[PDB]
Parts: structure tokens; C-alpha cells; sequence
């Protein structure tokens, strides 16, 4: 363990002034010694990160200025990357449940882990997706560039996908109990749709949904009874 | 205690944390800043819903003026200056 130290020191003698490298030291030593399991370098104007402690299992880096990321430990679970500057992710730790990656400029993202329940990457520039592991709970993609969307796993209960160009939407599994679509370009809703939860919300106002789209929807969601979810469409 | 962020998933205690009436998600203050800053200079005011949800359903008369005066409190506190003037110029157009 005896790199870690001083790949910190040579780490915070090579950044730039606005950079608080000696309070992430700092953090990053207490962190190792301890042997703790959180690593919190949030709001330093870090400009990039060091190898990291191999044993933390949340790592939380928002509001820095990264472009990159140095490889993940393989134990994370959680990590909170919110309002960098990231380009992409490096691959990712088959321990990982949750990727917080909202504000950013990410393009593409790596492979998905087969863990994975919580994926936040509102405000990127994804434009398309991997495959959607089966584990997937929560899935925010707002405010992004996608074209089309892969299938769904069927534990997930919430999808945001609010401003994106997306023109079909594939079958929704009965998990989902929250989906806001608004500001796509969806003409048509899948049936699956009303087989959702009475609990359940849609949100699809905004999209040039058809005619008889819009005739289809008054006429069930006014009926008398009506047991599928609410649903959101303007007109 | 805690309390997660509808939109970037951070968690804050609910104290610390921005609720929007008419709905029901929890928004970090962060998120409710950019969201609202970027809808009030790049957008027009009817794109000024919740980021999480969606809702109230604007473009319905009634529920406009009831909404943007209660969010205004918190649109005070929470944004900078030049976005909270711009926030009344953008509404008595
Ligand atoms: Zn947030
Ligand atoms: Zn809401």
C-alpha cells in the first residue's frame, strides 16, 4: 500500500492553484489509514483524481472539474459524480448499484454491470444506450440527445427520459410505476401502457402523439371504469 | 434525514431539500437552480414545470398565476439575482 501515499504527494504537487489538492490529500490519507469505507472529495475544483483507495465502497467526487475518471475500485457500489465535466466513464466495477452522472458531457456509456439498480445521467450527451441489465430500478435520462431507448428490465420503477428525440417506446413492464416522457418525439404509446398499476403516473405531454392516439386515450382514461394509470398528454 | 434527489440522486436532509407544490418529488437545490435558471433564460416560462415529474399541467389558464405565486418564494431564495428579475420580467409578458 505503500504507492498510494506518494502517488498522492507527487499527485498534489502537479495541479494548478484554484485546485484544493491539500485538503483531498488530506481527505485521501484519513480515508486510507482508516481504512474507511466513504471517500468524499466533493467541491475542491479538483481538475483530476489520483489512483484511488482500493477498498472505499462510495466514492463521492460532485462538482470538480473532470474530464475523466482514473480506474473505479472494484469494490464501489455508489458512486456520485454529479456536475463535472466527464467525457466518458472508465469500465465499470461489477459491485456497482448506483452511477450518479447527472451534468456531465458524456457521450456514450460503458457496459452496464449486472448489479446496477440506480442510473442517473440526466444532462449528458448520450445518444444511445447500452442493454439494460435486469437488476435496474431507477433510470434518469432526461435532457440528453437519444434516438431510441432498449427494452426494459422488469423490476424498473422509474423512468425519466423527459427532452430526448425518441420516436418509439418500447412495451412497459408492470414494475413501472412513474415514467415522464414529455418533450419526445413519440407519435403512438405502446398498449402495454394502460396494464400499469392505478397508482402508476405517465407523462407524455409534449410529443406529437396521432389523432387517433389522443382519441384512443380520452376515450379510456374518461371511462367509467378505468383502472389504469393516470396519464399526462396535452393538447 | 436524508433524502434523495428526484433528478441527480443526491441525498440532502429534507430540510435542506427543495419541494414544489402541486407535485410531490424532491428536488436538490442544485438541480432546482440550473433547471430553473436554464428554463428562465433559454426557454420560455410554460417549460418552467417540475424536473422530476412534469406536472402542474400548464397551458391551463386557471392553475398559472396560483402556480408561479407560490413557487416564488423559493425562486427568491433560490436563484441569483439577475435570474430572480428575470423570472418577473418573463411573467408580466
Ligand atoms: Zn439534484
Ligand atoms: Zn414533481
Amino acid at each position: 500500500n505503500e504507492f498510494y501515499l506518494k502517488t498522492w504527494s507527487e499527485w498534489e504537487k502537479n495541479g494548478t492553484p484554484g485546485e484544493q489538492r491539500n485538503i483531498a490529500f488530506n481527505r485521501l490519507k484519513i480515508c486510507l489509514q482508516n481504512q474507511e469505507a466513504e471517500l468524499n472529495l466533493s467541491e475542491l475544483d479538483l481538475k483530476t483524481l489520483p489512483d484511488l483507495p482500493p477498498q472505499i465502497t462510495t466514492l463521492e467526487i460532485r462538482k470538480n472539474l473532470l474530464t475523466h475518471l482514473p480506474d473505479l475500485p472494484p469494490m464501489l457500489k455508489v458512486i456520485h459524480a454529479q456536475f463535472n465535466q466527464l467525457e466518458s466513464l472508465p469500465a465499470l466495477p461489477e459491485t456497482l448499484e448506483e452511477l450518479n452522472a447527472g451534468d456531465n458531457k458524456i457521450k456514450e456509456l460503458p457496459f452496464l454491470p449486472e448489479n446496477l439498480t440506480h442510473l442517473r445521467v440526466h444532462n449528458n450527451r448520450l445518444h444511445i444506450l447500452p442493454l439494460l441489465p435486469p437488476e435496474l430500478k431507477l433510470l434518469v435520462v432526461s435532457g440528453n440527445r437519444l434516438d431510441s431507448i432498449p427494452p426494459f428490465p422488469d423490476k424498473l420503477e422509474g423512468l425519466a427520459l423527459a427532452n430526448n428525440f425518441i420516436e418509439q417506446l418500447p412495451e412497459l413492464p408492470f414494475s413501472m410505476n412513474r415514467a415522464v416522457l414529455m418533450n419526445n418525439n413519440l407519435t403512438t404509446l405502446p398498449e402495454s401502457v394502460l396494464r400499469l398499476a392505478q397508482n402508476a403516473f405517465v407523462n407524455v405531454a409534449g410529443n406529437p402523439l396521432s389523432g387517433h392516439t389522443m382519441r384512443t386515450l380520452q376515450q379510456i382514461t374518461t371511462g367509467p371504469d378505468y383502472s389504469g394509470p393516470r396519464i399526462f398528454f396535452s393538447m | 434525514e436524508f433524502q434523495e434527489c428526484a433528478v441527480c440522486g443526491w441525498a440532502l436532509p429534507h430540510n435542506r431539500m427543495q419541494a414544489l407544490t402541486s407535485c410531490e418529488c424532491t428536488i436538490c437545490p442544485d438541480c432546482f437552480r440550473q433547471h430553473f435558471t436554464i428554463a428562465l433564460k433559454e426557454k420560455h416560462i410554460t417549460d418552467m414545470v417540475c424536473p422530476a415529474c412534469g406536472r402542474p399541467d400548464l397551458t391551463d389558464d386557471t392553475q398559472l398565476l396560483s402556480y408561479f405565486s407560490t413557487l416564488d418564494i423559493q425562486l427568491r431564495e433560490s436563484l441569483e439575482p439577475d435570474a430572480y428579475a428575470l423570472f418577473h420580467k418573463k411573467l408580466t409578458e
